[PDB]
């Protein structure tokens, strides 16, 4: 979802060197039927760049669209709490994510706890809880 | 239909929100609307009009493409939504 | 059993969720109809009983010799037994446009089974969307209907009759 | 029922011209067994008749038919009501038909309950309502 | 299970040496809780590495489960 966008991004550069120019954005923007300002382009390409080189990278764009993400609250919420409990970034929380959590966080319990949470919030079977198993205990 | 009645209708669609013009209630800038215009409109502008973003004057040439392949698609609107040999054997028998 | 049901379990996301054992105790269940084209499976009246999940082909829904609904790859018809837990007759026909390929499972072994994969049942009903309930009969009028009444500007005792009607307050 | 007399009416006229003369009357009144007066004959010719020309069509004993009739009172009730129910007269209650006198008549119900109660009315599945589905609902 | 307790209800007195009897050698529904030597190997690399209010009141509920 968030790396499917820059398949247009490959239609964004014309160049194809991984930094959009101005030429390509005016040359974009003729297509699109309109004829801008290219000083409003400029303005345009300082505003987006982090480089600020009159060409921007995609992880200089990946800002802009966390901007513009302008999500639920909710999904927000439980999409920062699988982040915070997955320190390995994987998508995934290990036995030992939960445990190295509750040490962190302070809510101590035993190990055999610690794996009754796993069992219950699998469902699927595979030790590790998913998304929607992290939902199924963040809805009630 | 077979029996020529008007029993359905097809509604096909697109996103000219880059071709024509910009406008957002709100946004976070200019370029953000811009860039979620461009994302919006990816198979308008990708699979169609393939060589447009060299050329200029889209709006005169990949936009009428696209309506001509609109308009290639109400050629092929005829299915109408209806169901769509003795000589092979005396042949071969002689 | 699953293998056969790959072409379920691969592609819905009610799936997805699920234990490998319920995946083969639900596959061990589902029955596959080759429908042909223009035969119905459910006509309107018969029991629904058996949700239904359309592998291949196109059909139609016909609800008062109207179209209303056109199924495609993918979708799942029938009735959610779980949440009604109710029999219910089909206020619909369903036919077949094309060489239809279906993969049913009856509601008894469905509730089996979903009694059985108690964590399970629950992702199961939030996951699984019915693109057709066949319980549920959708009011809608014609334009013939209104063509009529258009004409019914030409045109322009009930005491025993309209206390029925009161009755239809009643009711 | 109604319609179904008049085959014994093709054995009241001899003629064949739809119009019952005094001599074919007189004919099947000596095949009878009975020798009856022809100016009684005259005289129930002109109380039957509608067009007093000595010969009657079988419309003009539709009203002597319908005076005949004297059925239930239950029955004519009922057959009151679904002639006034039917206004095509096509022995069939469309929605339509329905619709129109619950506003002819003042009862005003919405669209889902003129539905409502074809759905529950009909039962063999038409989309219309008989006199027997009629009476259905007539019996409660 | 629904044939042996057929029996084992027809046949009564069998029925209670047939439980002091039977030892099972693995019950398939008991889940044994135990850990992997390479989770405790994880756990020791985890000296390297040395807003929970919405979800511990949940390990609370698991304190109420």
């Amino acid at each position: 979802q968030i790396a499917e966008f820059k398949e247009a991004f490959s239609l964004f550069d014309k160049d194809g060197d991984g930094t959009i120019t101005t030429k390509e954005l005016g040359t974009v923007m003729r297509s699109l039927g309109q004829n801008p300002t290219e000083a409003e382009l400029q303005d345009m390409i300082n505003e987006v760049d982090a480089d600020g080189n009159g060409t921007i990278d995609f992880p200089e764009f990946l800002t802009m669209m966390a901007r513009k993400m302008k999500d639920t609250d909710s999904e927000e919420e439980i999409r920062e709490a699988f982040r915070v409990f997955d320190k390995d970034g994987n998508g995934y929380i290990s036995a030992a994510e939960l445990r190295h959590v509750m040490t962190n966080l302070g809510e101590k319990l035993t190990d055999e706890e610690v794996d009754e949470m796993i069992r219950e919030a699998d469902i699927d079977g595979d030790g590790q809880v998913n998304y929607e198993e992290f939902v199924q205990m963040m809805t009630a | 239909n077979e029996q020529d009645k008007v029993v359905l209708f097809l509604c096909t669609f697109s996103d000219i929100t880059a071709f024509k013009q910009p406008i957002e209630d709100d946004s976070c800038k200019g370029w953000g609307k811009f860039a979620r215009l461009t994302r919006a409109l990816t198979s308008s502008r990708g699979v169609l009009q393939q060589l447009a973003p060299s050329v200029q004057k889209g709006e005169n040439v990949h936009k009428h493409s696209r309506l001509a392949e609109v308009l290639q698609l109400g050629s092929d609107i005829l299915p109408q939504y209806k169901q769509e040999c003795v000589f092979k054997t005396t042949w071969d028998w002689i | 059993c699953v293998h056969l049901n790959r072409k379920v379990f691969k592609e819905h996301p009610a799936f997805r969720l699920a234990s490998d054992g319920c995946l083969r105790a639900l596959a061990m269940e589902f029955q596959t109809v080759h429908c042909a084209p223009g035969d119905l499976i459910y006509h309107a009246g018969e029991s629904v009983d058996s949700l239904c999940f359309v592998v291949s082909g196109s059909l139609e829904v016909i609800q008062d010799d109207e179209v209303v609904a056109i199924l495609g790859k993918g979708d799942v018809f029938g009735d959610v037994f779980w949440k009604e837990a109710t029999l219910a007759q089909s206020c619909a026909n369903v036919r077949a446009l094309t060489y239809c390929d279906l993969h049913v499972i009856k509601r008894d072994a469905l509730q089996k089974v979903l009694e059985f994969y108690t964590a399970f049942s629950h992702s199961f009903s939030r996951n699984l969307i019915l693109t057709y309930n066949l319980r549920k009969r959708i009011v809608f009028r014609k334009i013939s209907d209104v063509k009529r009444e258009e004409e019914e500007r030409m045109k322009r005792p009930d005491h025993p009759v309209r206390r029925l009607f009161q009755r239809f307050r009643q009711q």
